[PDB]
């Protein structure tokens, strides 16, 4: 299919050519560099997860955290969290 | 030679940050540095369900992190690059007191 | 679900060793 | 002698088995060498080989399965045994290369 | 006046250090639990890391010719995108263990799984929390210990203060998780010292005549 | 499943030269930032977490190196016996041994 085309006019109909606004959240560089690979995972959508879980339910990205709430009561008092007034 | 620097201190105990004050203070005393100003206080606000679940009275939970900024500038011309590292290594070194220098 | 063709002397595409290839549509060994 | 240098190719490689590769390793390919199956199936099957090749480096010995054992062709236990039978091999190309020895 | 945009620099990056330092916690906890792993604390300094471990023994995560603790140095570079040899780690030693409840927790699932008896177990630390100096101690197992049904029994000994803003100090608790065939069996401990470190609990008056 | 032995011997030299493997719990597509190799590619290129991921299954089946779960991040180890293994692959010879083993400083 790689000499297929069509008329000129369905042609600058194309979508915008400035990508897309939605990149998987990656927290550090480990996670990646960026047949069925034609379309095993195009649907290119945010999966932010438990940084400790891996949960995509009640993440609180506030101060850019991502730690699900059940998986951050244990770890309070580790990371500093403090339990007073 | 003179350069205007400035000395940033971070913490979450209120103990260390006022104890490593001192000590810098009074090791820099000859090269003409002067006081901390005392920063507001930032707060770290988190409520969480006390339960894993939906059940009973809804109870909650009132986590905070507090954090602490002590910021000393006044060194300047009174030190030289090599100077600097005079000041650094006669404190008492603390386990978690991050301190960042930029003039 | 299609299968294999087996592979011989294709190579006899010379009488000789005369060198000639080194069909339908004329297409690349893989793209075209 | 020649049985302890393949070996040390193998782990980077640089010999091939099957028709299909030698030839496409006989043309467009650096064909140094390489010892011959001895025209066993036919010698036409490889008299297109020594044909291409003193019309286009190599020569001949008997001794097929031992190029299937300096070949990692032959399915090797742990214990570094003989288990199944010395895959036979013919196209015997050598690419990378890296005998003097012998020659 | 001032922007605040520029001091998140600094209490953002005084954060990231923070969660850096529990995930190391749990992969100690997880892996040098034949040292007596305790706690972990950390330095970051701007030229490299510092690492500061408490184990009742460190000669054995030490390694002979420090090959182990070398090889934990280069590891932990891959996964916080550091330079390894800036990844120093420096051991420390306990002397008090009775004084500390995760050492004897870690003993009390160690002789656990070798089917030894809960009560001689439990006896054992506590005798031996009493014989390094301490006002109390308390352990608890609750499973399936013997029938389907599941019931919990504690042993104890001397007083354990739950109340206050004292039990955040003078009160270390710790617990563990044991699996074994019938099932998870929980255990729990919680030492009391009120001379550590020379604090004084409030509610206690000297006189002298 | 198809795995090139370029990558083989990529993850194998660095597994020699770090005794390690701080690897991510990761299914999708993707590529690991760290180990990187330049063959037929033509230029360093990283790989794909799939074959990285079934390459380290099998050394852990195997004993070679055993791993560590923690949080999201796999940690592997290589023992004895895969100082004895890599070390025939990569065409070494006793004497020489891994990095770590020497100071880091």
């Amino acid at each position: 299919r790689n000499l297929g085309s069509c008329g000129a006019e369905d042609l600058d109909s194309r979508v915008h050519p400035s990508t897309i606004f939605w990149p998987t959240e990656a927290d550090n560089i480990n996670l990646a560099s960026g047949m069925r690979e034609t379309e095993f995972c195009t649907h290119i959508a945010h999966k932010r997860e438990c940084r400790i879980c891996g949960n995509y339910n009640s993440v609180y990205r506030k101060y850019g955290l991502f730690i699900c709430r059940r998986c951050f009561k244990e770890n309070a008092g580790k990371i500093g969290f403090v339990k007073l007034h | 030679m003179h350069q205007k620097y400035t000395i940033i201190v971070v913490g979450k105990d209120l103990k260390l940050v006022e104890r490593y004050v001192k000590s810098i203070v009074k090791e820099g005393r000859a090269f003409g540095i002067s006081g901390p100003c005392r920063a507001p206080v930032r707060r770290l606000t988190i409520t969480t369900r006390k339960s894993p679940c939906g059940e009973g009275t809804n109870t909650w939970h009132r986590f905070e992190l507090r954090m602490y900024k002590r910021t000393f500038w006044v060194t300047c011309g009174g030190n030289d690059i090599s100077t600097i590292l005079s000041k650094t290594v006669v404190i008492p070194g603390i386990q978690v007191t991050v301190e960042v220098e930029e003039p | 679900e299609p299968k294999k063709v087996r592979l011989a002397c294709l190579k006899y595409y010379t009488i000789k060793g005369d060198t000639a290839e080194p069909a339908r549509h004329a297409d690349r060994c893989h793209c075209g | 002698f020649l049985k302890e240098t393949f070996k040390r190719i193998h782990n980077m490689d640089g010999l091939v088995t099957g028709h299909r590769q030698v030839f496409k390793y006989l043309e467009r390919k650096r064909a140094k060498i390489c010892f011959l199956a001895s025209d066993c199936e036919e010698k036409q099957y490889a008299d297109i080989v020594e044909c291409l090749c003193k019309e286009y480096h190599l020569c001949k010995k008997f001794t097929r399965r031992t190029l299937g054992e300096l070949t990692g062709q032959v399915r090797c236990l742990a214990d570094s045994d003989k288990i199944i039978k010395v895959v036979p091999a013919s196209a015997c190309v050598i690419h990378n290369f890296v005998d003097v020895d012998s020659f | 006046i001032v922007r605040r945009d520029e001091e998140n620099v600094y209490y953002s990056k005084y954060l990231n250090d923070c969660i850096m330092e529990a995930e190391l916690h749990e992969f100690f906890s997880r892996e040098l639990v034949d040292a007596g792993y305790a706690s972990c604390s950390l330095c970051r300094t701007i030229d490299s890391i510092c690492v500061i471990i408490q184990c009742a023994e460190p000669e054995v995560v030490m390694g002979d010719n420090h090959y182990r603790l070398h090889k934990i140095e280069y590891l932990l570079a891959g996964r916080f995108m550091c330079d390894p040899k800036n990844f120093n780690i420096w051991v420390d030693k306990i002397i008090k263990r009775g004084l500390s409840a995760e050492i004897m927790v870690d003993n009390l699932r160690a002789k656990l799984e070798e089917a030894m008896p809960i009560r001689r177990a439990a006896y054992s630390i506590i005798r031996t929390a009493m014989r390094a100096g301490a006002a109390g101690c308390e352990v608890i197992v609750a499973g399936k210990l013997r029938a389907q049904r599941a019931r919990a029994n504690k042993f104890k000994e001397g007083c354990l203060i739950s109340t206050g803003h004292p039990k955040r100090i003078f009160l270390a608790e710790a617990t563990r998780h044991i699996k074994m065939r019938q099932g998870v069996i929980g255990v729990k401990v919680r030492i009391y010292n009120p001379n550590i470190r020379g604090a004084v609990m409030p509610d206690k008056i000297e006189i002298g005549a | 499943v198809h795995i090139p032995k370029a990558v083989y011997k990529a993850v194998y030299a660095h597994l020699y030269e770090n005794a390690s493997l701080a690897l991510k719990e990761y299914w999708r597509v993707g590529n690991v930032p760290g180990i990187t190799y330049v063959d037929e590619n033509g230029k360093l290129c990283n790989p794909t977490y799939l074959h990285v991921n079934c390459i380290m299954q099998s050394l852990e089946s195997r004993g070679v190196v055993k791993d560590t779960f923690a949080w999201r991040h796999h940690y592997y180890l290589l023992t004895e016996k895969g100082e004895q293994f890599i070390r025939k692959e990569l065409d070494l010879t006793d004497d020489v041994l891994p990095t770590p083993y020497s100071k880091p400083s």
